[PDB]
């Protein structure tokens, strides 16, 4: 019943920008805490960026202080991101996760930062 | 074989109470007097519990170590531990796999091989002596009442009366069927059975036990009972009763032999 | 087993301080704990005060913290909760919840509460 | 500990004070089930086994008896009618480092619901399709052991909280650990009830001339009635003697003789007799039959 797609994936350069989705369907935004993972090559998952249920304090990890803004749309079931201020470090595959009675991840997207 | 009487020894205190030069009366589970217990000396073998061990030993350097406790000594049901040696005592009830011929030039541990499903673990501080513990298992737990003499003597019970103070209580509550001694020269020890009778019991000025009667070894003791007193005048003392019990338990009825035609309903070619 | 019977609500221009009281009748030795809590319109009800009565240790939310203080009176089985320097956000449904089951923090509805009847406060 | 490992360890013959979790001043999610806790250290309960594991702290309201989620169905399970307590704080200050703790590696995916008590151990992967994983992860192996993601910058719903669970369960043992006792000092020579290691009663509590050998811990004479208990603080043995009681006589040379009546207080000390009864309580002439001058034992 639960289920996260991922979009808006693709190539940048260093120092560019790009909008991230991330849909939900079948529970409400309102309720739920979303956290956004991330996976580069060679490396294990790293949190990224969560939003709470009640929409008020949003967090970042250390290493994306400043320039990462992670943001929700409560009319259309989609968490979105602002993404700037790149290096080539953030070359990882991204998921976006959130716990609905079972944990339910996306299939994820690709992002290649050269 | 071998068996040796014992001379008005294994009384203890009943309780933590004490009373102070009154004689009182209980029913617990005693040794009755002048009854049977067993010698061994090389020679470990098998023995039940049968609900209550009184234990004795004789010594002069310390042969005996410990006891292996449990049902069938094997890979499924639990049994006890117990091992004393030089500067430790080890107890605790475990899964255990006891070898065909459990033994113990200073070091030697051939018992067991199995360390697995532990449950409990304890550690506390522990011919010419002669120990005599208690060994009982009553509604889950373990009681040890013990006394320590010296005597020098290599043949059988010394004489004496001696009260036995509790020491320790365990909570294992397993059900326990059969023990069995472990050894290392030869060694003495002597194992007695519980039966449950009632006793009077003499407190001194400082209560401890000097003198006891069982109410049911002789009917001097037990106008010594239902008196309550040491010392009995002359005259006659009316005590209790005695009833004569049936056997056999007929049963007498008349006679059936009526014969009703059923045979017509259940021996007929039409119905 | 607890009943909780509430007051001192009103209305007042913001800037100025109201103070809210929460009598407590039954078993009174078996509370252990007091929480404030407060449903605005168009939210979802929400933690504002705690109070342990064992410990004397306050709690308060990042909304409320160095504006709102709780206190205790033993006396006459009443907690407290004394608003200062109000702001027209705060106009909301304020309830007082005692506890027998220990504490929590932060407060949540969904937990074993004994129930105030609710008292409306507004600022503007 | 960790969730994949937390053992049912066995603490036994311990004590343990609770009033020092009461004033640590830093619990969050302090919740005792089936007993309160203002009678916890008072009086215990059997079967004193522990747990212990940092578990992230947004799904706290999740750990209950009767509630499944995704702690309580993949991690710990609680039975019916829980008795025991179990105990979150904040633990933002000193189990951080700098890109996450990746030390508290927990499972994500489990075949079946956990049974309530159970320690899950493994290294097999989770099983949802047809198709079986050829060691090599691929498309549907769902690698259950997964990440907690502990940064400083989280805030305390996504910063963990430490639960340990001071389970109580009923089996056939006495207990092995329980709360402390208070106690006060005592006092002597005097009509006072007392709280002692086990018996309470009624008399004067007065010094002893006998002597104890170390295993008594009363007493009894004839009868059936106590003489001793230990205090077991101090090392000095005392006695009971039951503070007095007895009936009144009233001595008089008849009404038509004159008025006044002479009273008998049998078998006391003829000092405490303002103490005995309440001469504060009664009347004024009740007040003059208490002292006076002629005062006779
Ligand atoms: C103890 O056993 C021996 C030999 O079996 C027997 O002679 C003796 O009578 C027994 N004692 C009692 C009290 O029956
Ligand atoms: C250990 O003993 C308990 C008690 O009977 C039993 O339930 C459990 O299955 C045993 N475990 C093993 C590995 O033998
Ligand atoms: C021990 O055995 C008896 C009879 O076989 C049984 O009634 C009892 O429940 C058993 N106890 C345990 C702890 O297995
Ligand atoms: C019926 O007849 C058979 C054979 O004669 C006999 O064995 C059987 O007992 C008879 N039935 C009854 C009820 O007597
Ligand atoms: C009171 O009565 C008794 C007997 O009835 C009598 O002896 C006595 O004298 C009386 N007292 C006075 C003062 O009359
Ligand atoms: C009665 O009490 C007084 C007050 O201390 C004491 O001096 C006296 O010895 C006591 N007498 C008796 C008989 O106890």
């Amino acid at each position: 019943q639960v289920q996260l797609v991922e979009s808006g994936g693709g190539l940048v350069q260093a120092g560019g920008s790009l909008r991230l989705s991330c849909a939900a369907s079948g529970f409400p935004v309102k309720n739920f805490e979303m956290e956004w993972y991330r996976k580069a090559p060679g490396k294990e998952r790293e949190w990224v960026a969560a939003i709470q249920s009640g929409g008020v304090e949003t967090y970042y990890a250390d290493s994306v202080k400043g320039r990462f803004t992670i943001s929700r749309d409560n009319a259309k079931n989609t968490v979105y991101l602002q993404m700037n201020s790149l290096k080539p470090e953030d070359t990882a595959v991204y998921y976006c996760f959130v716990y609905v009675g079972r944990s339910y991840i996306g299939q994820g997207t690709q992002v290649t930062v050269s | 074989p071998a068996y040796t009487n014992s001379f008005t020894r294994g009384v203890y205190y009943p309780d933590k109470v004490f009373r102070s030069s009154v004689l009182h009366s209980t029913q617990d589970l005693f040794l009755p007097f002048f009854s049977n217990v067993t010698w061994f000396h090389f020679d470990n073998p098998v023995l039940p519990f049968n609900d209550g061990v009184y234990f004795a030993s004789t010594e002069k350097s310390n042969i005996i170590r410990g006891w292996i406790f449990g049902t069938t000594l094997d890979s499924k049901t639990q049994s006890l531990l117990i091992v004393n040696n030089a500067t430790n005592v080890v107890i605790k009830v475990c899964e255990f796999q006891f070898c065909n011929d459990p033994f113990l030039m200073e070091s030697e541990f051939r018992v067991y091989s199995s360390a697995n499903n532990c449950t409990f673990e304890y550690v506390s501080q522990p011919f010419k002596n002669l120990r005599e513990f208690v060994f009982k298992n009553i509604d889950g737990y373990f009681k040890i009442y013990s006394k320590h003499t010296p005597i020098n003597l290599v043949r059988d019970l010394p004489q004496g009366f001696s009260a036995l103070e509790p020491l320790v209580d365990l909570p294992i509550g397993i059900n326990i069927t059969r023990f069995q001694t472990l050894l290392a020269g030869a060694a003495a020890y002597y194992v007695g059975y519980l039966q449950p009778r009632t006793f009077l019991l003499k407190y001194n000025e400082n209560g401890t036990i000097t003198d006891a009667v069982d109410c049911a070894l002789d009917p001097l003791s037990e106008t010594k009972c239902t008196l309550k007193s040491f010392t009995v005048e002359k005259g006659i003392y009316q005590t209790s009763n005695f009833r004569v019990q049936p056997t056999e338990s007929i049963v007498r009825f008349p006679n059936i032999t009526n014969l009703c035609p059923f045979g017509e309903v259940f021996n007929a070619t039409r119905f | 087993q607890v009943q909780l019977v509430e007051s001192g609500g009103g209305s007042v221009q913001a800037g100025g301080s109201l103070r809210l009281s929460c009598a407590a009748s039954g078993s009174i030795s078996s509370i252990t704990y007091l929480g404030w809590f407060r449903q605005a319109p168009g939210k979802e009800r929400e933690g504002v005060a705690a109070l342990i009565t064992v410990n004397g240790h306050t709690y308060y939310a990042d909304s409320v913290k160095g504006r709102f203080t709780v206190s205790l009176d033993n006396a006459k089985n009443t907690v407290y909760l004394q608003m200062n320097s109000l702001k027209p956000e705060d106009t909301a449904l304020y309830y007082c919840a005692a506890a027998a089951w220990g504490y929590a923090w932060p407060l949540h509805q969904d937990d074993y509460w004994y129930w105030g009847q609710g008292t409306q406060v507004t600022v503007s | 500990a960790s969730v994949y490992a937390w053992n049912r360890k066995r603490i036994s013959n311990c004590v343990a004070d609770y009033s020092v979790l009461y004033n640590s001043a830093s619990f969050s999610t302090f919740k005792c089930y089936g007993v309160s806790p203002t009678k916890l250290n008072d009086l215990c309960f059997t079967n004193v086994y522990a747990d212990s594991f940092v578990i992230r702290g947004d799904e706290v309201r999740q750990i209950a008896p009767g509630q499944t989620g995704k702690i309580a169905d993949y991690n710990y399970k609680l039975p019916d009618d829980f008795t025991g307590c179990v105990i979150a704080w904040n633990s933002n200050n000193l189990d951080s480092k700098v890109g996450g703790n990746y030390n508290y590696l927990y499972r994500l995916f489990r075949k079946s619901n956990l049974k309530p008590f159970e320690r899950d151990i493994s290294t097999e992967i989770y099983q949802a399709g047809s198709t079986p994983c050829n060691g090599v992860e691929g498309f549907n192996c769902y690698f259950p052991l997964q990440s907690y993601g502990f940064q400083p910058t989280n805030g305390v719903g996504y910063q963990p909280y430490r639960v340990v669970v001071l389970s109580f369960e009923l089996l056939h043992a006495p207990a092995t650990v329980c709360g402390p006792k208070k106690s006060t000092n005592l006092v002597k020579n005097k009509c006072v009830n007392f709280n002692f290691n086990g018996l309470t009663g009624t008399g004067v509590l007065t010094e002893s001339n006998k002597k104890f050998l170390p295993f008594q811990q009363f007493g009894r004479d004839i009868a059936d009635t106590t003489d001793a208990v230990r205090d077991p603080q101090t090392l000095e043995i005392l006695d009971i003697t039951p503070c007095s009681f007895g009936g009144v006589s009233v001595i008089t040379p008849g009404t038509n003789t004159s008025n006044q009546v002479a009273v008998l207080y049998q078998d006391v000390n003829c000092t405490e007799v303002p103490v005995a009864i309440h001469a504060d309580q009664l009347t004024p002439t009740w007040r003059v039959y208490s002292t006076g001058s002629n005062v006779f034992q």
